[PDB]
């Protein structure tokens, strides 16, 4: 269960970094806005999901 | 790239955000992103504080300013302000930090991706600064939001654990507020008190019932006012009194925030009710008084009659009269006799400090507290060497009251300056000479000479 | 089209060379322990 | 004390990196 | 202009950085070693932390004679055994 | 201290509060990239 | 037009030898009251118990002072921050003993000078000018606030406000250095950069413009007659002045733009002095100068003094001697 | 003292009112250019 | 067109950094003074002259490093590297404070160099030499404080040491020992510096707020051309504004700028005169009438007597460490102190 927690949190941090760099780059990029838009939706959903998972798993490792 | 150089916008890079004045979408972006910054610092700073937090050390020995704010709200602490559970601090931090991602997301979106102006997109979200109706409407929305916030404080205090009450009988403790002060005579009574010594205006509020009732009042007032400004448009006298432009509104708000900053400076410097000394350390007055107390206790233990001890000047060495007769601590701390604190008040009688109580009723916890506060007075250096300016290095300490007071004086000052700047400019721009004097129509040249 | 070793060049380096050396030294000093 | 410096290096580069990527891709700077 | 190459040109040129990505670190490291090897102490006569006082001494080695000051300092240094 | 589980992120936590400052500096990097036009 | 309308027109008239204005409506009586009370007190006020220990200090000329030693003495430490107007005293004699004049004067003055700033905005508006001269004035004004109001608030007594006199000013400075090590405070250092720099640039600008005056006069007349008030032509050659200064240092160190240059001239001392004011205003809450007392230590642990420690010894002299009968307990906590 | 206090209170109120009503009396319009600022 | 004239040609070439004949004096001396200060503050102690650490190498910071004056026992020795004290030994020379005289002297000649530069460039460009003339005040200050003052005293030791905190100490010493704030020449100095600052501020702000609209930009700096004939701001409006605000106003621009030269230059010159007095302990220390009254009357108190008590504290509490060559031992019981503190 702890493995799941640290997995999800490391994932959350990484994804956060990726989004931090990628979202403004995408927003200001001329080309490939459709796939980028899709990926921002995806990354956002996954980001919210990971926050909820880390949030729940918190109470099973602390 | 609309309006993103000096030639097209009229504004140089160093005034680049002035290019945003009539671009409501991008401006929305800037604001939501900034709110994101604020929330971000709240959360991040909280987590930083918590990581650096040793629970058995006083908060104020550890350079904390946010955890004290959380603790004052009743979260995480018990009798005497002892930390009994850090998890609420953790929650406050994490949740602010998570929320800042959302705000930053919306901000970046509106700022470099969304509609640059909102007016063609939405009549609801669009606005013209000169549209007094819309402006008072948005003002109304936000007033309602503020009222809701104040009511959240009320609800915390009355229905969700209560608040930390430094004045609680038997010692400081978290207490549920059940009978908030609703009497307007008291509430606005605070508003009509002198700001000078022994009065202190609203800064003098000294019980949680008054605080809670005040926020009930402020909440209703803000919601009512908000509805009012949604449903109305400025009256004629108002129209003729004000400048109606973005920069003007900004200037008004800057004035407001300058005022609030000064008020907060004084609040954290003098008040020990909503800034409990358990968490923030003793006030200046408090520590000075505490020194007097400490040596009265020491010398009286040694056999001194502190009531009759004449000091070198002829005034009492330990005890003297205030200009209106109350018995007060002697020495320089004569200036601080308006101080009131849970550790000192049991020695106070109707005529001030009571000699019999002083002789017979001083408890060990009072000695302790006076010693603690005397030795954590809000004095210290910029590199956080605690004590008077001549003290040697050894104690790593600057009071949170000092940090907060100084920071907010600096900010309030520069915000007053900003108010003068943007008010003067808004006037000049509205009248149309912010860019300089028209050579062919120089006003003074049409005026009679002074002599 | 432009010279390399000018009066300006000399001036610049009489300041810049010692400055970088000195900064190296002060850097080293930060790890000195009594 | 290594991880603090590594982290601030990653974050601290994250900023200029966006600008650089956009400048390269001739984006809307 | 006064005939020299613009600094903007120079510092943004590739060659400039080929040169100085060597020469600047070299200088920096040289100064670093000037301290870390202890040479600085001896060039300038600056006390190391253990050379301000002999073990039980508590009197500053103040120079008090103008013309035999040099010998006084030398004596003071010998006094650190 | 943070809950034990999160302790591995202590260095990261030490660095976070300064990030807002970086944004200010970023504004300048950005302006330099468009020549302060 | 009705009486009130006429009155408004006069108040805000651009044709009055001295502009009145609405800020002036407050400014004029408060400055008059502060001035009159100040002159009378400086000449004739009896000794004042500044430190509340029944040890009255003589400030006025008739009571043994000259121009250099004289002062209007701050109100009693017994008063602290209490409001002490004339009608709070049992008598004028009590009022004078307790330093009432000081409070009357500094409050009327702070109000009046604030309104002076406002009035600078106001006339700039009436004349069709740009508005920020008042922002420049905010710097000396903020300083005044710092030493007459904010520092007293922070320390809990107007007895610690700057005295209205020359020697009293020096007293305030020395005690300030004792209790805050202000010399080692970066905001005071920025203030020094502000006024030293202001003086430098004042002299520099003065000399550069004077150096490039265009010849319009003979050697037997003042060059000043070569300028006529309201002439449209600039009276000096800024290209020549820039040629000079740009060559004095190097070209890109010098301003070719007069607007840019004059903005610099405004900004440097104003910002510096803003920081001086903020320095006083924050040492008001005892966030003090850098303390490097005993910061250097040898291998055994012997203290190796630096110049900071010598400063510390001087400050100690000031601390132990100041207000020599006022302290009964070992720490000076305000 | 009470007469003095009443007197000063009346005075201060007088001037303060002059200030407020003064600035309420169409002040934006009191400039040399654009007067229509309502 | 012989070698002298060829050399003159080269010296006066219009390069990025102008050289000139004056450059031959200026650049080596300025370079050696700056370099000496940096060398000393980075690497050099003051143990043997003051009993002080004073370098980054020893652990001092920017505020506390200094190149300190020589020991009092050196008197006013030029303290040349090849002189009878150091005798050619670079290390001993550093230990004896050689860098202090090195910096003060190369600095003095550098200042001469710089003012000569001002004359030379003014002459070459065709302007009046008022900038050099104004620079005479920095000269007077440097020469009175770093040369005349210690020459009047026992030795170079009591000159200011070249460092931030060291200078702060110089200030406090002058208060405690000279009562320098009481000196009317210092007061004139203060009036000139603060008045200079005031003029700088007010003139800059006035020009910036009486600008003609000479462009369409809301940022108004671009609407100026160095070559333009017209005044860029309105002197008439400025004059009316200040006439109605302050009662009086400049009406003459030439007088305005000359005055801006005059105030701070004169102020600094006066302060110089005061320091020349302090070289001989010729102080404005006391008012004799004050002292006669106060000696006879133990209830007579003014801010003047208060400040003297402060001075007495400074002297007693700072002298033993500040003046180590005197070997002062002041037993606790003789230290002046008020109650409790
Ligand atoms: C539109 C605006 C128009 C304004 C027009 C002018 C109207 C008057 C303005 C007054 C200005 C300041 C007056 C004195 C302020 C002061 O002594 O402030 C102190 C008071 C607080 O007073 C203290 O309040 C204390 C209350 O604490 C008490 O209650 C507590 C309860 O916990 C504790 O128990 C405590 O121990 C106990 O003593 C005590 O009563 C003290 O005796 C008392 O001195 O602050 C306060 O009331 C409120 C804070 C006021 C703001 C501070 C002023 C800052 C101005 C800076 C301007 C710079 C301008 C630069 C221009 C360029
Ligand atoms: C809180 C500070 C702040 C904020 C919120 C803004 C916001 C804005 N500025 Mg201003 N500005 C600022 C400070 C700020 N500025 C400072 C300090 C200066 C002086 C250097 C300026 C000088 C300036 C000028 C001269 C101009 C602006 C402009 C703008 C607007 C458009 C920016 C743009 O299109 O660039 C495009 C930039 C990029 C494409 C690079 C990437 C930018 C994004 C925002 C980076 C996001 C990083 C972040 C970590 C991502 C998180 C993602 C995650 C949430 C998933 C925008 C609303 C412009 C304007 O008004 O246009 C109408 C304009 O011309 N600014
Ligand atoms: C309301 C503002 C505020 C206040 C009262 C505090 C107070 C404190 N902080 Mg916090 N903090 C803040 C904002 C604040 N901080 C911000 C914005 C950040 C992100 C940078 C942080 C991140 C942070 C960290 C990482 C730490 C603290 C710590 C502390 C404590 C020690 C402070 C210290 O030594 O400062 C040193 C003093 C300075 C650096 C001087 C600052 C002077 C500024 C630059 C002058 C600015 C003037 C003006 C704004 C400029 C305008 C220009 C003008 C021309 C207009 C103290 C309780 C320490 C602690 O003990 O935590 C437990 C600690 O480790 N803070
Ligand atoms: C806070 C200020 C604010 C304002 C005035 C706006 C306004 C707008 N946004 Mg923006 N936005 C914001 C913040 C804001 N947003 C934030 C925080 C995010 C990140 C989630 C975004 C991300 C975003 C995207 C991706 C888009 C917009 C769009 C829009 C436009 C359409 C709005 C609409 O029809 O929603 C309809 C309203 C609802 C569906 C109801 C909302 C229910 C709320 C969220 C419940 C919570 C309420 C509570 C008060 C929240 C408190 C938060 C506080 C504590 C911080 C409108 C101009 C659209 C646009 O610009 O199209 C061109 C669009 O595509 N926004
Ligand atoms: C964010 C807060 C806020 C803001 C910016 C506004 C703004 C406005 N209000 Mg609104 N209002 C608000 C909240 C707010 N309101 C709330 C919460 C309520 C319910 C209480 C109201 C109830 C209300 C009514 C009934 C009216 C307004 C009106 C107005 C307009 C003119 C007001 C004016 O001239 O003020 C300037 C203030 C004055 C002229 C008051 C007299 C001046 C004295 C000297 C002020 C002295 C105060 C002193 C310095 C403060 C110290 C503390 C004090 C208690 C001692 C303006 C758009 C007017 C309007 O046009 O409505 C359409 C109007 O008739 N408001
Ligand atoms: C510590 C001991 C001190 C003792 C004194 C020993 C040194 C004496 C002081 C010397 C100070 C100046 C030396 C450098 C001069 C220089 O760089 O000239 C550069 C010249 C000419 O370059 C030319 O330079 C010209 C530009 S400019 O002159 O630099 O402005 C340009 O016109 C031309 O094309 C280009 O070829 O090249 C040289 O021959 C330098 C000779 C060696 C020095
Ligand atoms: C517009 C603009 C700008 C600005 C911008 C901004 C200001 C932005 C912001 C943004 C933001 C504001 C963002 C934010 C973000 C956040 C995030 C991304 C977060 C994340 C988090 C996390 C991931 C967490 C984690 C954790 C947990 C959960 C638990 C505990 C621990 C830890 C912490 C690890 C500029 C100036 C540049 C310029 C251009 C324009
Ligand atoms: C919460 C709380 C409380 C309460 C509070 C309250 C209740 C408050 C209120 C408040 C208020 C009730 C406020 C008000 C304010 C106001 C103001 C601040 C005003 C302003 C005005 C102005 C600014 C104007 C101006 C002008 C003039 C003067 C002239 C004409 C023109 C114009 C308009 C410009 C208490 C303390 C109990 C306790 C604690 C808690
Ligand atoms: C919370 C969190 C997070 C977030 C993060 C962030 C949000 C970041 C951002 C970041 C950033 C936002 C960064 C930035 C940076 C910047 C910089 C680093 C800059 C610098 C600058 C400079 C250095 C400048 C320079 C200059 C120029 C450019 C021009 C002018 C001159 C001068 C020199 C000033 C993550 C994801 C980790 C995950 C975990 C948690
Ligand atoms: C003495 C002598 C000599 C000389 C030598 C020399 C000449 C040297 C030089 C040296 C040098 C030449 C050095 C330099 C150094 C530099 C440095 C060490 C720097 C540092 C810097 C910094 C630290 C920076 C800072 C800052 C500022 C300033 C502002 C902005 C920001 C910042 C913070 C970045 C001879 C041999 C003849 C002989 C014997 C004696
Ligand atoms: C653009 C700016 C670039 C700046 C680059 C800065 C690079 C900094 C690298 C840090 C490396 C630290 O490496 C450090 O080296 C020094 C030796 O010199 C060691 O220090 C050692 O020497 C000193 C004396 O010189 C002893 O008093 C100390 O007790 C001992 O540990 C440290 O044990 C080691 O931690
Ligand atoms: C304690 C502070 C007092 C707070 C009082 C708050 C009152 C709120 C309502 C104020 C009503 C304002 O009423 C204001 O006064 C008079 C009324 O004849 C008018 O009178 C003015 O009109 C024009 C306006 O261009 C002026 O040129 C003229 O000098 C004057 O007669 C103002 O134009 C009007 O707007
Ligand atoms: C110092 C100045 C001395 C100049 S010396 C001068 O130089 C000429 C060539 O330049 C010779 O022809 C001439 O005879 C000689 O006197
Ligand atoms: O009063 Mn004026 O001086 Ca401010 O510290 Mn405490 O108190 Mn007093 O002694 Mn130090
Ligand atoms: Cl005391």
């Amino acid at each position: 269960m702890t493995i799941l927690f640290q997995l999800a949190l490391a994932a959350l941090v990484i994804l956060s970094f990726v989004m931090v760099i990628g979202v403004p780059v995408a927003y200001a990029s001329p080309q490939d806005w459709d796939r980028s838009k899709q990926l921002i939706f995806l990354g956002s959903g996954l980001w919210i999901a990971l926050v909820l998972v880390v949030g729940v798993l918190n109470f099973f490792v602390v | 790239a609309t309006n993103r150089d000096q030639e097209s916008s009229g504004f140089a890079w160093w005034a680049g955000n002035a290019r945003l004045i009539n671009l409501s979408g991008k401006l929305l972006g800037a604001h939501v992103a900034h709110a994101g910054l604020i929330v971000f610092w709240a959360g991040a700073m909280t987590l930083f504080e918590l990581a650096h937090f040793i629970p058995e050390k006083p908060m104020y020995e550890q350079g904390l300013i946010l955890i004290p704010h959380i603790a004052t709200l009743g979260w995480g602490v018990g009798p005497g302000g002892e930390v009994v559970d850090t998890f609420p601090f953790f929650v406050v931090g994490v949740v602010h930090l998570i929320s800042s991602a959302v705000l930053g997301f919306g901000g970046v979106y509106h700022a470099i991706r969304g509609p640059e102006t909102l007016e063609e997109y939405s009549s609801f979200f669009g606005y013209d600064w000169k549209d007094k109706n819309k402006m008072t409407t948005i003002l109304g929305f936000h007033l309602i939001v503020l009222g809701i916030g104040a009511l959240l404080l009320v609800a915390k205090a009355m229905f969700f654990g209560g608040l930390y009450d430094t004045w609680a009988p038997g010692g400081g403790d978290v207490r549920v507020i059940t009978n908030p002060t609703l009497d307007p005579r008291v509430i606005f009574g605070y508003l009509l008190k002198s700001p000078f010594g022994g009065e202190g205006w609203i800064v003098s509020v000294n019980n949680l019932e008054d605080v809670v009732g005040g926020h009930i009042w402020i909440g209703l007032i803000c919601i009512a006012g908000g509805i009012w400004h949604i449903l109305t448009t400025p009256f004629g006298w108002a129209r003729r009194a004000f400048i109606w432009s973005g920069e003007a509104y900004l200037s008004y708000s800057l004035g407001a925030l300058s005022m609030m900053g000064f008020i907060a400076t004084c609040f954290v410097w003098f008040n020990n009710t909503v800034y409990p000394s358990e968490f923030y350390g003793p006030t200046g007055p408090e520590a000075s008084q505490a020194q007097a107390m400490t040596f009265l206790i020491r010398d009286q233990k040694l056999g001194a009659n502190v009531g009759s001890a004449q000091g070198p000047t002829g005034l009492g060495k330990y005890l003297m009269r205030s200009p209106t007769g109350e018995i007060i601590f002697g020495g320089e701390t004569m200036r601080f006799w308006d101080f009131r604190g849970p550790w000192l008040e049991p020695l106070r009688g109707p005529n001030g400090l009571d000699l019999n109580k002083i002789k017979n009723d001083i408890q060990p916890w009072q000695e302790r507290r006076a010693a603690e506060y005397m030795t954590h007075a809000p004095l210290g250096s910029l590199n956080s060497v605690g004590g008077v300016a001549t003290e040697i290095n050894s104690v790593n300490f600057v009071s949170p009251r000092s940090w907060l007071a100084t920071s907010h004086f600096v900010l309030a000052f520069f915000f007053l300056v900003g108010h003068l700047w943007h008010a003067g400019r808004a006037r000049a721009a509205a009248a149309g000479f912010e860019k300089g004097i028209d050579r062919e129509s120089e006003p003074v040249l049409s005026m009679p000479s002074l002599d | 089209s432009y010279p390399i070793f000018t009066v300006r060049w000399v001036a610049v380096h009489t300041l810049a060379v010692p400055t970088i050396f000195f900064l190296g030294a002060i850097a080293a000093m930060q790890f000195i322990q009594r | 004390v290594i991880a603090q410096l590594t982290m601030i290096a990653m974050i601290g580069i994250a900023g200029p990196m966006i600008i650089f990527l956009l400048a390269v891709r001739r984006g809307n700077l | 202009t006064t005939g020299e190459r613009p600094f903007s040109d120079i510092i943004t040129s590739v060659r400039y950085w080929v040169i100085h990505s060597i020469t600047i670190p070299a200088l920096f490291i040289a100064g670093w070693l000037f301290v870390s090897t202890g040479l600085a102490y001896d060039v300038f006569g600056t006390p190391r932390p253990d050379s301000y006082y002999a073990q039980e001494q508590r009197s500053i080695p103040l120079v008090t004679d103008r013309f035999e000051a040099k010998q006084q300092v030398e004596t003071f240094l010998e006094q650190l055994k | 201290k943070l809950p034990e589980a999160y302790a591995i992120f202590d260095p990261l936590v030490d660095v976070l509060p300064v990030i807002p400052v970086l944004f200010l500096a970023l504004a300048f990097v950005w302006q330099a990239a468009v020549g302060f036009r | 037009a009705n009486l009130w309308e006429r009155f408004c027109n006069w108040v805000t008239s651009t044709d009055n030898r001295l502009y009145v204005g609405w800020f002036g409506v407050i400014m004029i009586p408060t400055l008059l009251a502060a001035t009159i009370c100040f002159v009378i007190a400086f000449i004739a006020a009896p000794p004042v118990d500044i430190d509340g220990i029944r040890e009255p200090v003589s400030g006025s000329l008739l009571y043994g002072n000259n121009i250099i030693t004289g002062a209007v003495v701050p109100s009693s430490n017994a008063i602290g921050l209490h409001f002490y107007p004339i009608w709070e005293a049992a008598s004028l004699d009590e009022w004078l003993y307790n330093g009432g004049p000081y409070q009357l004067i500094i409050f009327h003055f702070l109000l009046g000078a604030s309104c002076y700033m406002g009035r600078q905005w106001e006339l700039s508006y009436r004349l069709g000018m740009r508005p920020w001269i008042c922002v420049a004035y905010s710097a000396p004004l903020a300083s005044a606030f710092a030493v007459f109001l904010i520092y007293p608030i922070g320390q809990g007594s107007f007895s610690d406000g700057m005295p209205l006199g020359i020697s009293g000013t020096f007293n305030f400075m020395i005690v300030f250095q004792a209790e805050h090590n202000i010399l080692m405070h970066p905001f005071h250092q920025l203030g020094v950069a502000g006024v030293f720099g202001g003086a430098l640039f004042c002299a520099m600008h003065g000399s550069l413009v004077t150096s490039s005056l265009i010849r319009e006069t003979t050697e037997t007349e003042s060059a000043n007659y070569g300028y006529k008030f309201g002439q449209e032509e600039e009276t000096y050659n800024i290209v020549a002045a820039h040629g000079y200064f740009g060559r004095l240092i190097f070209q890109y160190a010098s301003f070719n733009n007069s607007r840019s240059l004059h903005f610099f001239l405004a900004a440097w001392p104003v910002v510096g002095v803003w920081f001086a004011a903020l320095g006083i205003s924050t040492m008001a809450f005892n966030l003090n100068g850098f303390n490097f007392n005993h910061s250097v230590i040898d291998a055994k642990g012997n203290v190796i003094n630096t110049w900071a420690d010598i400063i510390n010894r001087a400050n100690l002299g000031m601390e132990v001697m100041h207000e020599r009968n006022a302290h009964n307990f070992p720490l000076d906590l305000a | 003292m009470e007469t003095l206090k009443i007197t000063v209170y009346i005075v201060v109120t007088f001037f303060v009112l002059l200030f407020v009503f003064g600035f309420l009396s169409g002040d934006p319009a009191r400039n040399p250019k654009r007067k229509d600022l309502e | 067109r012989g070698w002298f004239d060829i050399l003159d040609d080269w010296l006066k070439r219009d390069r990025f950094v102008f050289v000139g004949w004056s450059g031959i004096l200026l650049f080596p001396c300025a370079y050696l003074a700056l370099g000496g200060w940096l060398t000393g503050t980075t690497f050099v102690t003051s143990w043997y002259t003051h009993g002080l650490a004073s370098s980054y190498l020893e652990g001092c910071n920017f505020l506390t490093v200094a190149v300190s004056t020589p020991a009092n026992s050196m008197g006013h020795s030029l303290l040349l590297l090849w002189g009878p004290e150091a005798q050619g030994d670079f290390t001993r020379w550093c230990q004896l404070g050689g860098l202090w005289t090195f910096i003060a002297l190369h600095g003095a000649f550098g200042l001469i160099g710089f003012m000569l530069r001002q004359f030379e460039i003014a002459r070459l460009v065709g302007v009046r030499p008022y900038n050099a003339i104004a620079f005479s005040a920095p000269i007077a200050v440097f020469v009175s404080v770093f040369l005349i003052y210690p020459l009047g005293q026992s030795s170079w030791f009591f000159a200011p040491s070249f460092g931030v905190a060291a200078i702060f100490r110089f200030l406090l010493f002058f208060q405690g020992f000279h009562n320098w704030t009481l000196n009317p020449f210092h007061m004139m100095g203060v009036a000139g510096v603060l008045g200079g600052a005031l003029l700088c501020a007010i003139h800059g702000a006035t020009v910036e707020n009486t600008l003609f609209q000479d462009g369409e930009g809301a940022s108004t700096f671009r609407a100026f051309n160095p070559t333009q004939a017209e005044e860029t701001y309105s002197m008439v409006t400025a004059n009316r504004f200040w006439s109605q605000i302050f009662g009086i106003a400049f009406s003459n621009k030439r007088w305005l700028h000359f005055f801006m030269l005059f105030v701070p230059v004169t102020g600094l010159w006066m302060s110089a005169i005061g320091v020349v007095g302090l070289a001989l302990n010729l102080r404005s220390y006391d008012f004799i009438s004050q002292e006669i009254r106060a000696a006879e009357d133990p209830e007579f108190e003014t801010f003047y007597t208060k400040n003297l008590l402060l001075n007495e504290g400074i002297r007693a509490w700072m002298a033993p460490q500040d003046q180590p060559h005197e070997n002062f031992v002041f037993p606790e019981e003789v230290l002046p102190r008020g109650n409790a503190l």
